[PDB]
């Protein structure tokens, strides 16, 4: 009656489903598509499937896991910055929510109606998700490397440097499943994969 | 006014409920804010009352050094007074983010060139040279005690503008959840009371033409 | 940029700190400090302090404790975080502590 | 293992009849066998859904959030079939499993029950998210009655003082990290710096189990212990010197 | 019953008639009585009734008008000063918050016990609107003026050098509609009308 | 439920009965037994018991009270501790604390399973309190006498020229009524207020 997921067809449904793909009313207002919560949202064949994913897709359930962990952390950092604003912030925290921007905006968020995103393939979203998290672990360990010494790789030398290397990353959605077959968007994402790690060598 | 005016339902219980986990996660927050601020407040003010005791010694020595320069050299002060150009001593400011807030400091910069650099060499040069050293001295505590006022009054705003929203969450938004949160449980012990006297009515009138439709068989 | 410090006191706190480097005459010519003559009134130390606490290149402005109480009102009225001031001891005058204008804003202190 | 399977599709009354054939069951094997016996009642909420529609099928007015006002007696007559008896070596635990309405405890499943039984674990969204598997939140939890469970001879002697101090590390541990997160690291001290590494191990592996490495206590007390030693000997401060002179060295 | 305005005879009612004169608890607990409060209450019938306040008084609906954007203003400010105190305002705020102060405790407010208050002839009840709007309307255009420049007016000034014309203001209510007469009561607030503008000329 | 008192159950059970004695959580994870809260518990009995009190105890509603007092002036004065510190709250507070600390932590505290605090009976439980106020009053009477005087005394003072007195009123909770006579208690008692009005002539 008003979004409520405690409204008893929901809690009846909620005992019996094993997926559930919570809308929010928050991100449909803010006309984030397709608006799904992805902190409220769940689904118990993730034990089933992970024998199909370590088959035919080896490096998805890493990625997977590391995924809803960096938007986990982002709803931590995003409430904390109501009041510190980024004071308080270490750089691996903002290596976080910049990560959990891209992964929010270009891989969770999809555009229904325009034909770059009316349905996107497995090849192109486990491509994605693995650029977006090998940026993250690379900028990370780039971070961390720099503990305690000499000089730090701070999170806005990383962002100037990988400026190239951020918008290819964004602009990995805008790949044709049609006129873009599995072959060539798995070959450049592995050109974004290599430049990925030769722009962050530059820092190493 | 003393409820948030949200009209009762289940949903409204869930939300209020979670706007008090809002409210006191905002509360502790600015708490550990009201506290880091004011343990380095606390040691602010302990560093001022240390600084003006060195700023005591290093002033006494430094006065006491005019005495031992207007022997050697004279009436100096009018021609120190009288012939001024450049300073050789300067403060730049800069922000410290201790406590999660801006502190503004300053650091002693020097210029290198002595603005008096050949006064005292008919006499009194050597106890000049002391007395420049002393004020030196002086001076670079002067920046660091500048440096402490500087966080002390922003800490001083600071603690209490953070003390402010706590306490504005304490009595002010937490009471209005917690009220609001209150009468929305009342109001929804209400409508479960309707429901059971209705239900009561109904199973009653089911019983009565039981009764009637047996009754009719005889 | 940076900014520079201020003095408002006796001839000998004056040329204290002028030979500690402090002093320098402004673009208009005016410097930066005033000498107090014992027969100086309150309106030239206090409309010099209301000068200096406003001025864009002075960030610090010394007062010697005996003038700092004289022009008391208008000091302990001066509530900005950034041009501080420092009420200073001097040769035949109070201690550094004396009334002290941060000393007794604070509730933690006796 | 006696395992009872009723789907959701099964008839609402043979839910009823599951649980009372788990403890007929359970009460033969300890009360007439002997036997040690453990309970898993895996989830009191569609069994209260269950007398919920029983209830209606008498044509009776249903009590508190639409459940029958009798709903107390009868997870009590579910929940009290357990405990150890005079002169047997048998006795029936319960491990019941609940899903909290609206995740919230207020609910009449959770609030009776919590009346009924000797505390509680919560499973934790925010762990589940942050994926520590089993999401046990061990800060809101409290099993009662571990104060009986835990003793010289049925543990090693240390185990309810390590549980202690853990328990303190954890919720420190957590205050810190509240903390951080409004100071960020450079004003923290070196203790709480220890305590944030704390919470990292003693999530990642502590509570962190994964579904088939079996733990043994003695095992989990050594883990616990291996946390423990992150701190200097002096800041544990609800175990007594006797049991860290015995087991605070690794 | 509680009063809460959500019971059904109050909502029937509502769905119903054209004016609801809502009573505030909270103020008759305060003794302001009439205790209607402005925020919550309405008449729908305003329109139909500006067709005859042109025939009598041109100024009433543009005074009407100014009065609740006053009220409207000070219960807007009321949620930042419940939160931060009476320091943070600007001068324009203050003027806002103690004319709204004025209007409460000086034309809302009417002591139905009294010779003075016992009824209020509608000449009285446009004047004394007019005079208070007068007030801030003309304080709000001192200070406006002179903010722009370093000879500033502050609300301060304005209640340290008009503290009379204030007292004045505030003792309109206590004219006698049997004693003092129709004419009478309009010189009078004739004259605080010319206190008025000579002050705030001498403040210019 | 979850501590709240406004249960129907609870609030008409605590509206009925004329004592409460608030059990506390905080209390007991402290080790604190009883671990009743001294500020949410009360009797209304005080009244009737008083006939019985002025027969056969005549001292001990002069004692309950001040007791009271004392106690209340503890949980007033820790918000000063907090907000400035114990080292900037005068003389009288200071001394205040020190025995309201006596109290908690010698007299209402009382470790059952011990061999002393075993049983209390009340001509030891009015002995101990009729001691720790004594050295209260006589406490508050030095500081008070001497305020604003050259000479002048503080807790640091006293504790400094009768420090056994503090030892010897912490010691009256292990005098057992077992092993010792209650005539023996009684004089012990007797003995610590003639030591401690002795110590106390030292100073005044």
């Amino acid at each position: 009656p008003g979004g409520d997921f405690s409204d008893p067809v929901t809690s009846a449904t909620l005992g019996i489903v094993q997926v559930f793909w919570g809308l929010d009313k928050k991100l449909a207002q803010r006309k984030h598509f397709p608006s799904v919560n992805w902190l409220i949202s769940y689904s118990k064949y993730m034990r089933a499937l992970d024998e199909y994913y370590d088959k035919h897709f080896t490096e998805f359930v890493p990625l997977r896991t590391k995924a809803k962990e960096i938007l986990q952390e982002e709803e931590d950092l995003a409430e904390i910055v109501q009041l510190v604003g980024k004071a308080s912030l270490a750089e691996t925290d903002k290596i976080t929510l910049e990560v959990a921007k891209l992964i929010k905006d270009d891989f969770l968020q999809q555009n229904g109606y325009t034909p770059y995103d009316r349905f996107c393939p497995f090849y192109k979203t486990v491509g994605m998700l693995s650029n977006m998290i090998s940026f993250y672990d690379m900028a990370r360990r780039a971070v961390e490397t720099t503990a305690q010494s000499d000089n730090k790789i701070t999170w806005s030398i990383i962002r100037e440097h990988m400026g190239e290397i951020l918008y290819k990353l964004s602009s990995m959605k805008f790949k044709d499943p049609v006129k873009d077959g599995e072959a060539k968007i798995k070959a450049d994402y592995a050109q974004l994969l290599e430049d990925m790690q030769n722009a962050f060598r530059s820092l190493e | 006014k003393d409820r948030i005016e949200i009209f009762p339902s289940r949903m409204a219980q869930t939300i209020m409920k979670a706007r008090l986990k809002g409210a006191q996660t905002g509360r502790n927050l600015l708490k550990k804010k009201s506290d880091a601020l004011t343990l380095r407040f606390r040691q602010i003010l302990k560093k001022i009352i240390e600084t003006k005791m060195l700023m005591g010694e290093v002033m006494r020595e430094a006065a006491f050094s005019l005495a031992e320069a207007k022997f050697t050299a004279g009436d100096f002060s009018t021609t120190v007074i009288q012939n001024v150009n450049k300073a050789q001593v300067k403060i730049r400011a800069k922000k410290d983010n201790v406590a999660g807030v801006t502190l503004p400091v300053f650091e002693h910069y020097h210029e290198g060139t002595d603005s008096y650099e050949l006064t005292g060499l008919a006499r009194g040069g050597e106890q000049l040279a002391k007395l420049k050293r002393n004020y030196a001295k002086a001076v670079e505590l002067l920046v660091e005690l500048a440096s402490l006022q500087t966080s002390f009054v922003t800490l001083d705003e600071a603690i209490k503008i953070t003390n402010r929203r706590v306490n504005a969450i304490e009595h002010v938004i937490i009471p209005r959840i917690e009220r609001t949160l209150a009468y929305i449980i009342t109001e929804l012990d209400e409508r479960e009371r309707e429901e059971f006297y209705r239900l009561k009515k109904i199973q009653e009138k089911k019983k009565i033409i039981k009764e009637k439709s047996e009754k009719d068989l005889e | 940029r940076g900014k520079l410090i201020a003095v408002i006191g006796d001839e000998d706190t004056v040329t204290g700190f002028l030979l500690g480097g402090i002093g320098e005459l402004n673009k208009n010519r005016h410097p930066n400090f005033l000498v107090v003559e014992k027969d100086t009134t309150i309106n030239e130390i206090e409309d010099t302090f209301r000068q200096f606490l406003n001025r864009d290149d002075i960030g610090i402005i010394l007062i010697n404790q005996y003038i700092a109480e004289m022009v008391r009102h208008a000091l302990d009225a001066h509530q900005r975080s950034i041009p501080a001031v420092l009420e200073i001891p001097s040769k035949e005058h109070p201690y550094d502590a004396a009334k002290d204008s941060i000393l007794r804003r604070a509730k933690g202190m006796f | 293992v006696c395992l009872f399977l009723n789907l959701a599709n099964d008839p609402t009354i043979e839910r009823i009849i599951t649980p009372r054939l788990a403890l007929t069951t359970a009460e033969f094997l300890a009360y007439q066998c002997e036997k040690h016996v453990l309970v898993i009642l895996t989830d009191m909420s569609s069994y209260a859904e269950a007398l919920r529609e029983v209830s209606a099928a008498r044509e009776e007015v249903p009590g508190r959030r639409g459940f029958p006002g009798y709903m107390y007696t009868d997870l009590a007559t579910i929940y009290e079939r357990a405990g150890r008896v005079e002169g047997r070596n048998g006795s029936i635990t319960q491990i019941p499993i609940l899903t909290m309405p609206n995740d919230d405890i207020t609910h009449p499943i959770p609030d009776l029950t919590g009346y009924i039984t000797e505390g509680q674990i919560y499973v934790d969204r925010q762990l589940h998210n942050r994926q520590i598997y089993p999401p046990i939140n061990v800060l809101p939890s409290l099993s009662r009655l571990m104060k009986s469970a835990i003793g010289e001879g049925m543990t090693r002697k240390d185990h309810a003082d390590v549980s202690n101090q853990l328990y303190a590390c954890y919720a420190i541990g957590k205050d810190v990290q509240a903390m951080k997160a409004v100071v960020g690291e450079e004003a923290l001290t070196s203790d709480d710096l220890l305590y944030l590494e704390f919470l990292q191990k003693f999530e990642k592996n502590f509570i962190t189990q994964g579904p088939y490495e079996n733990r043994t206590v003695y095992e989990t007390l050594d883990i616990g212990w291996q946390l423990l030693r992150i701190f200097p000997k002096e800041m544990l401060k609800r175990i007594p010197q006797s049991t860290l002179s015995e087991f605070y060295p690794r």
